[PDB]
């Protein structure tokens, strides 16, 4: 990557797999290099081998290194200290929870749990950011609303509420999108959508334009023109 | 693990009780109304039972 980044003076991508197992690699040796074992039984010298790896990727003067770095977090622990200090070395966490694949989406990214600071109000400007704080609060409210559901039920819930619960749902099936390698692994086929237009298709949804729609006719579709096929499809 | 289990248990009992403890309150809210209505109601009621009572 080094010699892309620097030498060949061009723009890299580079993909690392899993870095875990890098974490994991140094603590093996760290018992045979004879040092004392540290926390969860990780390498003394975790922190710094994290940071070399880590500071090596970089933008500099030259070149532009795009690193995704996939990341195992043992039994979902990112408490875990080795998951920890590689989650504060990361510029754009994305969290992908076991549960959200359980639900059935796919993407498996917990919307929540995955935050980048790349998102502001200016980097993508008002709207995007406006209608991004609208689906985050949309969500995590529908995330507090489900211990009352789950004694209560839907009675002590407002009109508001409701009508917050079915928009959450219909988001959270508006997320499920098909990926192209995942038609092998699901046999839908992919469907990638440009940022603009998924902007502007979230924000219909918020406006409620399309809560008209069944849940079902968000479900594992791509764009708004998806969704209301997807509609049509149902309604046929 | 046994902590984690523990404490995500001990969350959700946590949630229980404040969960019981919201709708006990609730409950008393709505009680007053049913109270003040039942008097109203029971005395009506009386009256049409004064009629029962001494026709025997």
């Amino acid at each position: 990557a080094e010699y892309f980044r620097d030498e060949e003076g061009q723009d890299v991508l580079l993909f690392i797999d899993n870095i875990f197992r890098f974490t994991q690699a140094g603590s093996e040796v760290s018992a045979l290099l004879g040092r004392i074992p540290s926390a969860v039984g990780y390498q003394p010298t975790l922190a710094t081998d994290m940071g070399l790896l880590q500071e090596r990727i970089t933008t500099t003067k030259k070149g532009s290194v795009t690193s995704v770095q996939a990341v195992y977090v043992p039994a979902d622990d990112l408490t875990d200290p080795a998951p920890a200090t590689t989650f504060a070395h990361l510029d754009a966490t994305t969290v992908l929870s076991r549960g959200i694949s359980e639900l059935g989406i796919y993407p498996a990214v917990d919307p929540l749990d995955s935050k980048s600071r790349l998102l502001d109000a200016a980097v993508v400007g008002q709207e995007h950011y406006d209608v991004a704080s609208k689906v985050q609060e949309t969500l995590q409210t529908y995330k507090s609303l489900q211990d009352i559901i789950a004694i209560l039920g839907m009675d002590e819930l407002s009109e508001q509420d409701k009508l917050t619960v079915e928009r959450a749902r219909k988001i959270q099936r508006f997320l499920s999108q098909p990926f192209a390698v995942a038609e092998v692994f699901t046999g839908i086929p992919g469907k990638l959508v440009r940022l603009k237009d998924t902007v502007a298709s979230f924000k219909a949804v918020l406006e409620g334009k399309y809560d008209n729609i069944p849940e079902h006719a968000f479900y594992m579709v791509g764009g708004i023109e998806d969704v209301v096929a997807k509609a049509e499809k149902l309604a046929a | 693990a046994t902590l984690k289990e523990v404490e995500m248990r001990l969350k959700s009992i946590k949630n229980i009780e404040k969960i019981t403890k919201t709708m006990k309150i609730v409950a008393s809210t709505r009680l007053s109304k049913a109270e003040k209505a039942k008097i109203s109601a029971k005395k009506m009621d009386e009256a049409e039972q004064l009629f029962y009572k001494n026709a025997e």
